[PDB]
RNA sequence: UGAUUUAUGGAUUAACGAGAUUCCCACUGUCCCUAUCUACUAUCUAGCGAAACCACAGCCAAGGGGGCUUGGCAGAAUCAGCGGGGAAACUGGCUUGUG
RNA sequence: GCGUUGGAUUGUUCACCCACUAAUAGGGAGUGAGCUGGGUUACCCUACUGAUGAAUGUUACCGCAAUAGUAAUUGAACUUAGUACGAGAGGAACAGUUCAUUCGGAUAAUUGGUUUUUGCGGCUGUCUGAUCA
């Protein structure tokens, strides 16, 4: 989470594991990410750490620009494509699934975003929700 | 008038709030010392509402107005819209819109007589907005960086942008847009200024984080102080040679 | 609280039953339970799909156009809370539906007049 | 970070629950008496229907 | 690594260092052996207990030496500094010495290791093993003193200053009881007692402030005697390097007073012996408390004197006391000009700046472009009310304050309601339906329907007068 | 490092020593010189093997054994060397020849679907008109209802029966041009 | 050897021995003790669970991200018939415990503790409690003599009652028996307040309130045998070990020769007795209303009681109580419900509270209309309807 | 608290026999050196 | 024991093989993380009806260089699952942090 | 008392790196029954987990509670506070309030999964003369 990362996180439903492909939607130049970590865990035994949505999550890059690939860094998800819940009652999801790239403090990478962002990632960081097109 | 204050802990406060010359608007995070803040600075004179989006807080972002129209995106509940024109009072227009994309705030730099809109918009939106709020809106990218009304603040004293716009983007934008404007920073470097800060005529609001030449330019950009029509400008151009 | 209209079954998605989806062009479709879920990741189309009334109402079936429908659109302009204006609306919402049960009764009737000769003539 | 058992959140507590919190509760256990009481006299008047 | 290093954990002395990894490993690793086992888990539990402790030794070590500064070519400021003033050959003989101990233990712990490999029995792997430690605990008893004159250094670095040299300072040196103490506290909050005896200030001593919209340090100066510039004392001999190295403005504290009872001889051949170190320094000495002689009246003799200092080239006097606040404010405004004279010089022969500011400086001009004034909306309201007294009696009650008093922070619910305007504040209160058996009601609410029903109501006596409802 | 680790950060950290590599051999090879150099088979294998030949004379792949045979451990030799005087700015720097190749949100026109053996695979939306004479022409026959209405607005939602129908009606269009 | 990842076990021995309990009727074993200056007060009621629903409410929630929104939440519903009493035992304290000394009953009596009382009922003369009616049948004083013993002695007293059972849907047509504690002090005043309580109903909303926190204790959802991977969360083993694979695989060696007691053999699941704690009440609702559905928003005259009724229970025409969470118990068991032994801390407890909507649809499927006339609205008409 | 374990106060025979055994050696030993 | 040598530019090896492997794309309940459904048995009953194995039989801890000593408990009779048992580790108080 | 992670790895990994985590401490009794190497009658009874049972005049109901067991844990945010403290740079705190992690107990309103209700439809081949079924 760390500084700059707002707010408390609900409980969301925890689809993507370490090592799912997704999408990137900035205008860095990186077209996909793939985690090996998420941020902020806990522990439990033969678990894999899962991701979620609002989540801040160390991963590398595999498909992009040469000078970002393949280098550990900080990241948010933005899309789950697995069936979360609201607290307002609807049960929803997306296309595909996918999230950006940041420094650790939070701060966005990139200058742009492609495509619908979770609310309560916009909601729980600020920057993407500076640099959120569309979110719903 | 600037003013450093906090939203929660966070330096970025036009993520959460809206300023026009004629009205405030704040989310409902924790206590009542946010709107305590801005009503120190503004009392009973217009109104510091405290409101929610879809159940969410992002106003300064997912919202957009000014003192003559004021619009949110589809997915506010009708709840929240009748407590806004309760809120409100009927001198300014209200609308909900239907769009591909929703974040307002995000999209629109704007002040009470002139708009700066992303090229990607829907007509039906093109029209709409210049329908509710009778000001004239132009469609441009600020040097190429998208989600303009992210990346300036604006106001009818004068104009704010990330610094990286080069100047000749200043220029015509500023012939376009009518007033005075500076590629500028606020927030320790934050060249996201739209979220990182609010601006009205009368009054301008930054985080702790921010530092002096900055709320100087700002202040003197927008002149806040009843009166400095760039004359503290013409007098803090050498601090910013020194400095930057 | 908002009811909603269903994207493939025409049908009142409640609060808390039924699903959203949202698409990367910005999108939201709910969908009133699985069925219409279901159809709509196969990629049906409910205007050849019998029951629904996107089907109905452009193959001829139920009133389409009416005055009665166009009172119940969105409003976006959202004033400013009359309490006396809610006690017109509530007691006039009871008679709108009234006359639209009659409308619907009526088309029904004419929509089914005709049986009887053509009985006679089966036998 | 500290657990249920500790002596300080239970004297903490139990200021908290000598002060506000068992306040309503001596209201609401009156309120329910009262309408515990009344219930009775609903009966009463019941039985007297039949004895009349 | 720099600025006011802190990293520099801890140092114990040899002793309880010893009986900190002796007891750490003698806690934590296994501590039993019956003879009866066999011979690989017997090597291999003396194995892992050496490893242990050789891992906490020279992870110790290694605490200590990348926590420590690593003098050579850190800042030549701090560098030499520390060479004056904590026994540069001290300093590099202890490190040393922690050095070849760190490859010594990690020598025998690898050949002990090699020997232990096929060591056959448990005698011989117990005496083998408590002689191991006794050798590196040998060693660690060889080093009793530089550790702890590394424990104070690590103390005194811990209480050091934090400078960047770099950046827009104001040396400030004196002679002894000026009055630096007052002018330092006047310009900054920094309590230095302003007692009159000889050695007050023993260091170097830093006030922060601010003017024009920028930042500036000010660093005081323990105060200087003749000592004749042979030989000398670590302090003025820092405060000499401090001198040498930081590239900013340096300003005398001069006593045109009757108080600093050093004569004006004393003084002024201190000023003497101080000249050809003020070479490229930017010099700019001020007269202290004046307003008491008024100096015009100060004689012929003394007079020449001053003459005797100003005969150098680069020179500037000013006047002010410590008494009142705008001669000390307008001199320190001075010194800061003479730093901006000095940050130019530096500054206007890289010919860099000139490439990127233009972007900052450029605020742009619309020529406005139309026939329709764009005027900025500012109400009447705003300026008929009064700004808003933080500290008054009575005053608007900001309902901070009332969630704080009823109330809480994360207690006190607002009622969101009551803020604002209606026809009726009553019926503000009340609740919106927002729901019927279905067709909510948000999506019918809207005047002229009394009209509108009654049009329908036109409609269905149409119908049922011709009788449409069969 | 220790052989078996991980292959991806690892490529990242072989790839750009290699590049240094590259910086040092344009430097000081001399002409039919030695530059060997060892590898992690990754992604960027292609793109380096594609400017080896495309800058060398003599670059072969060793594929050695005595490596632990369960790592890409791939050793390359490059001898022949140009000594350029002149050299080329766009084979050193990886940005031009990371091309990404299609196969084969928009809004598009109706009358250019008309017009325009793989140049149907692209259809995804289109928009609307209602006033174009051609339009006019169109307006006499079964379009503008029956779903067609929508089925300009949105095709994702067709399947394959209203594909079929899209382009019958693409028939129609194009035989009344 | 020390298993090199030590890891917690699967499963609460706090629950052991697992096993089936005695009756459906879950037994209370502690009560809130007293205040005795206020007035008498009952502590606990019986109540009948019959099925799940769900809700919209405005949550008031300071410090929260659901200050003032709209917030889902899903509730349980209990039916509540009104509870008669019938008598008192009178509890003493020895230091051995407390002792049940003396009951007294209530002078006349229902067909339905009778045919609690009877096990084969129809073939009894139902002779149960003739005797004591006419011991009462007189000038009495026998009565009399164990009231005055129970107010010299007897610290401690409990109130029997039963239910209403024949004003429900349900099948069981056989009254349950409880026994409940007070909260009074003043045992005279408890006595003769169950003296004049006799023969006499006892509504909810005469006990329990909104904005309540209170403890349910009933007993659960039996599966029958069950292994012990589906049991309690232990793993099961890869595949071919012989003689079984959804079991435990290797105990030990012949050191340990000897079974451990927590290891999760197999035996039963469910049929137990649980509490639970804490259960925010939201609404009460009393039979007599018309539409005690109707929410205070939404002014739909409508029954909570949802089209195809409630799933193995019929509607409503009594009182309910409308808790969230889940409570312990399937569909049409009983239920004993207490209150929360303490005075509750949690700012939770507090909310005057704002429901919004209750859902009333179908539950046998995938409900999606509240009543019948939207859906005759929405549908409109048909063949059979004219 | 916890109250920990203990040593006993057994007899554990094989240590008395040891114990008897080394007692011997020991005066063994003594003899052995006395002389001296 | 068997593809190819008197300046051929053969001797360097195209193809050949129920042989082996590295990266990349695809795929999937191997896994996260388990859930569900099916036929049979398992179970019970009417009838038929064995064998292996068997000194006795059995409740546990410490002790004695399964039974005895000292203690803990044990309440008739019993059913179904169960897989832990069923006539290679202190000489001598061993071992511990300090040559 | 509770808790102590997920991955990559061998012609001599030797002691490892990668990250996350509040931390990712150490040993015994363990699989001489499943697995890895350059490799020299578990059917008797036992106890355990579940389940019945005559006995005390009978039968039923309501309860006590000897005893045995025991479970909660961890982190973050809001103010508090940009306060104390600090030249600056930096910057906590118990009281109040709310969320999550882990673990456990229950639960099926809703969402997802699942189908022998083989419920309703759809389909191949064959058979009942074809259709229907």
């Amino acid at each position: 989470s760390g500084n700059g990362a707002q707010g408390t996180k609900f409980r969301i439903s925890l689809g993507l594991p370490v090592g799912a492909i997704m999408n990137c939607a900035d205008n860095s130049g990186a077209r996909n990410l793939y985690i090996i970590a998420v941020k902020g865990s806990g522990s439990r035994l033969n678990r894999l750490p899962a991701a979620s949505l609002g989540d801040m999550v160390m991963a590398t890059v595999k498909k992009g620009k040469p000078e970002l690939r393949k280098k550990v860094m900080p990241a948010i998800v933005v899309r789950q494509a697995k069936s979360w819940r609201r607290r307002d009652g609807v049960f929803l999801y997306f296309e595909d699934n996918a999230g950006v790239i940041a420094n650790p403090k939070g701060e966005m990478k990139g200058s742009a975003i492609t495509g619908p962002v979770g609310k309560e990632c916009a909601d729980l960081w600020p920057r993407v929700a500076s640099n959120s097109g569309v979110v719903v | 008038m600037a003013t450093r204050t906090q939203f929660e802990n966070s330096n970025e406060i036009g993520v959460f709030s809206k300023l026009t010359n004629t009205y405030c608007l704040v989310a409902v995070g924790g206590s009542e010392n946010f709107y305590s803040a801005f009503e120190a600075e503004l009392g009973d004179a217009i109104p510091i509402v405290h409101t929610t989006i879809a159940g969410t807080r992002i106003i300064g972002r997912m919202t957009a107005g000014n003192r003559r129209g004021l619009l949110v995106p589809t997915q506010t509940t009708d709840q929240e819209l009748q407590h806004l024109r309760n809120s409100l009072p009927d001198s300014v227009k209200i609308q909900r819109v239907e769009e591909r994309l929703s974040a307002l705030g995000n999209v629109i730099c704007c002040n009470d007589y002139v708009a700066l809109v992303h090229p990607d918009i829907d007509r039906e939106t093109e029209e709409l907005i210049s329908d509710v709020l009778g000001v004239e809106v132009f469609r441009q990218t600020i040097s190429g960086n998208i989600l303009v009304g992210s990346y300036c603040s604006l106001s009818n004293q004068g104009g704010l942008v990330h610094p990286q716009t080069s100047v000749q983007d200043q220029e015509e934008l500023s012939s376009l847009l009518q007033v005075p404007l500076v590629a500028g920073t606020v927030n320790r470097g934050s060249s996201v200024v739209g979220a990182g800060m609010v601006v009205n005529d009368y009054l301008a609001v930054t985080g702790l984080d921010t530092t002096a030449p900055e709320l100087s330019v700002i202040e003197s950009i927008f002149r806040l102080q009843d009166a400095q029509p760039e004359s503290i400008s013409g007098n803090l151009r050498d601090t910013l040679i020194e400095t930057y | 609280m908002r009811i909603y209209q269903c994207h493939f079954c025409s049908s009142p998605c409640y609060p808390g039953h039924g699903i959203m989806f949202v698409r990367n062009d910005a999108k939201e479709f709910r969908f009133c339970r699985s069925k219409c879920h279901k159809a709509f990741k196969q990629r049906r189309n409910p205007r050849k799909l019998k029951w629904t009334k996107a089907f109905r109402k452009a193959a001829g079936k139920e009133l389409a156009v009416d005055s009665t429908l166009t009172f119940a659109q969105r409003r976006n302009v959202p004033v400013r809370y009359n309490r006396e204006l809610v006690a017109t609306t509530l007691k006039a919402m009871a008679r709108i539906e009234e006359i639209r049960q009659k409308r619907e009764r009526a088309f029904y009737k004419n929509r089914m007049r005709g049986n009887k000769e053509k009985d006679f003539l089966r036998d | 970070a500290k657990s249920l058992r500790a002596s300080s959140h239970l004297n903490a507590k139990s200021v908290k629950r000598r002060g506000v919190f068992q306040k309503a509760v001596d209201a609401r256990e009156q309120r329910i008496s009262d309408k515990l009481k009344e219930d009775l006299l609903k009966q009463k008047l019941e039985d007297l229907k039949k004895k009349e | 690594m720099q600025l006011s290093w802190k990293d520099i954990p801890t140092v114990a002395p040899a002793n309880d260092l010893l009986d900190i990894v002796l007891n750490r490993t003698q806690r934590k690793t296994p501590t039993v052996i019956r003879p009866g086992f066999k011979i690989t888990r017997i090597r291999a539990f003396y194995m892992r207990k050496v490893k242990y402790t050789g891992e906490g030794f020279v992870e110790k070590f290694e605490d200590i030496l990348k926590g420590f500064p690593n003098i050579n070519d850190v800042h030549p400021f701090h560098r030499d500094l520390m060479d004056t003033l904590y026994e540069k050959n001290h300093y590099k003989i202890s490190l040393a010495a922690i050095s070849r101990a760190k490859s010594l233990v990690e020598q025998v712990a690898r050949d002990y290791v090699r020997l232990l490999k096929f060591g056959q029995s448990l005698f011989q792997c117990k005496q083998l093993k408590r002689a191991a430690l006794g050798r590196m605990a040998t060693i660690v008893k060889k080093l009793r003193d530089p550790l702890a004159y590394l424990e104070q250094v690590r103390q005194h670095i811990g209480r050091l200053p934090s400078i960047d040299p770099n950046t827009r300072t104001l040396l400030i040196c004196g002679y002894p009881n000026v009055g630096k103490s007052s002018f330092l506290r006047c310009i900054t909050k920094s309590d230095v007692d302003v007692q009159p005896y000889a050695f007050t200030t023993k260091s170097l001593y830093v006030g922060h402030f601010d003017y024009k919209y920028l930042r500036f340090q000010a660093i005081d100066t323990p105060g200087i005697l003749d000592r004749p510039t042979e030989e000398m004392n670590n302090i003025e001999m820092q405060s000499i390097y401090a001198i040498a190295h930081l590239r900013s403005c340096v300003l005398y504290f001069m006593d045109l007073s009757e108080q600093c009872g050093f004569t004006i001889e004393a003084q002024v051949k201190l000023f003497h012996s101080i000249k050809p170190l003020f070479a490229n320094k930017s010099v700019m000495v001020v007269i202290n408390k004046t307003d008491i002689i008024r100096p015009e009246d100060l004689d012929e003799e003394r007079a020449q004197l001053l003459e005797s200092v100003k005969e150098v080239p680069g020179v500037e006097i000013m006047t002010s006391s410590c008494q009142l606040e705008e001669n000390v404010m307008e001199v320190r405004n001075k010194a800061c000009e003479k730093l901006l004279a000095s940050r130019i010089e530096n500054k206007l022969k890289s010919q860099s700046r000139i490439n990127n500011v233009l972007n900052k400086i450029h605020v742009a001009q619309p020529q406005a472009r139309d026939d329709v004034k764009r005027t900025p909306f500012i109400p009447e309201s705003v300026k008929n009310l009064k700004k808003y007294d933080p500290e008054d009696p009575n005053r608007r009650k900001l309902a901070r304050d009332i969630e704080a008093e009823n109330g809480g922070a994360g207690v006190f619910n607002v009622n969101l309601k009551d803020k604002y305007l209606l026809e009726d504040d009553e019926w503000k209160n009340d609740i919106m339906p927002e729901i019927l058996d279905g067709k909510n009601v948000y999506d019918f609410l809207d005047p002229e329907i009394a009209a509108k029903l009654q049009a329908l109501e036109e409609e269905e006596e149409k119908l049922e007068n011709e009788g449409f409802y069969n | 490092p220790n052989v078996g680790l991980g292959w991806v950060q690892d490529a990242f950290t072989q790839s750009q020593l290699t590049l240094q590599a590259l910086k040092l051999a344009v430097e000081n090879l001399v002409v039919n010189g030695t530059f060997v150099t060892k590898i992690f088979r990754s992604k960027d294998y292609n793109k380096l093997i594609w400017v080896f030949q495309q800058l060398f004379e003599k670059v072969e792949a060793t594929k050695p054994p005595a490596s632990r045979n369960v790592s890409a451990e791939i050793f390359v030799v490059c001898k022949g060397f140009k000594a350029p005087k002149r050299l080329d700015p766009r084979l050193l720097d990886p940005k031009e020849v990371f091309e990404e190749l299609p196969d084969g949100y928009h809004e598009t026109s109706i009358l250019d679907f008309v017009r325009t053996i793989s140049m149907l695979g692209e259809m995804n939306k289109f928009t609307i008109d209602e006033n174009d004479h051609e339009w006019k022409i169109l307006k006499k026959l079964k379009q503008t209802t029956d779903e067609f209405r929508s089925c300009i607005e949105d095709l994702k939602v067709l399947g394959k029966k209203d594909f079929k129908m899209i382009l019958r009606w693409r028939k129609i269009a194009r035989e009344i041009l | 050897s020390h298993r090199k990842y030590e890891a917690p076990r699967h499963g609460h021995l706090g629950f052991l021995p697992r096993k089936r309990a005695a009756s459906i009727r879950a037994r209370v074993k502690a009560f809130p003790k007293d205040d005795r200056s206020k007035p008498v007060a009952l502590t606990s009621f019986l109540g009948y669970k019959a099925g799940m629903t769900t809700i919209v409410r405005d949550l008031d929630r300071p410090g929260s991200k659901f200050h003032k929104r709209e917030v889902v939440e899903a509730v349980t519903v209990v039916d509540t018939p009104p509870v008669v009493v019938v008598g008192v035992v009178g509890y003493v304290e020895t230091p051995r415990g407390l002792r049940s000394l003396t009951t007294v009953w209530a002078e006349h009596l229902s067909d339905e503790v009778k045919r609690r009382f009877y096990k084969n009922w129809y073939k009894s003369k139902k002779k149960a409690f003739t005797k004591y009616s006419a011991k009462y049948a007189q000038d009495g004083a026998g009565i009399e003599r164990e009231l005055a013993r129970i107010k010299k002695y007897a610290s401690v007293v409990r109130v029997l009652v039963h239910t209403q059972i024949r004003k429900t849907p349900l099948a069981q047509k056989k009254a349950h028996l409880a026994e409940i504690q007070l909260n009074g002090g003043s045992i005279s005043e408890k006595v003769d307040w169950a003296r004049e309580h006799f023969e006499k109903t006892v509504a909810v909303d005469s006990v329990f309130e909104q904005n309540e926190m209170i403890d349910a204790i009933a007993v659960t959802k039996g599966h029958g045998f069950e292994g012990v991977t589906h049991r309690w969360g232990t793993k099961k083993l890869p595949r071919k070990t012989h003689r079984g694979l959804r079991k435990v695989a290797c105990i030990g060696a012949w050191h340990p020769a000897h079974v451990m007691w927590s290891v999760a053999r197999a035996g039963q699941r469910g049929y137990h007795s649980r509490t639970s704690i804490n259960h925010k009440i939201y609404r009460v609702g009393k039979g007599d209303d018309e539409a005690n559905g109707a929410t205070s928003f939404d002014r739909t005259k409508k029954t909570i009681t949802p089209m195809g009724g409630f799933v193995h229970y019929g509607e409503i025409k009594n009182d309910f109580i409308m808790v969230k969470g889940c409570i312990p118990g399937n569909r049409k068991r009983i239920v004993t419900l207490r209150k929360s032994l303490y005075t509750n801390t949690s700012r939770k407890a507090l909310e005057e509270v704002s429901l919004k909507w209750i859902d009333t649809a179908s539950k046998f499927g995938k409900g999606r209309f509240q009543t019948p006339a939207e859906k005759h609205a929405f549908m409109g008409t048909l063949k059979k309807d004219l | 608290m916890r109250v920990r374990k203990r040593q006993s106060r057994r007899t554990s025979t094989k240590l008395k026999e040891g114990i008897k055994k080394k007692a011997s050696a020991h005066r063994k030993k003594e003899k052995k050196m006395a002389k001296k």
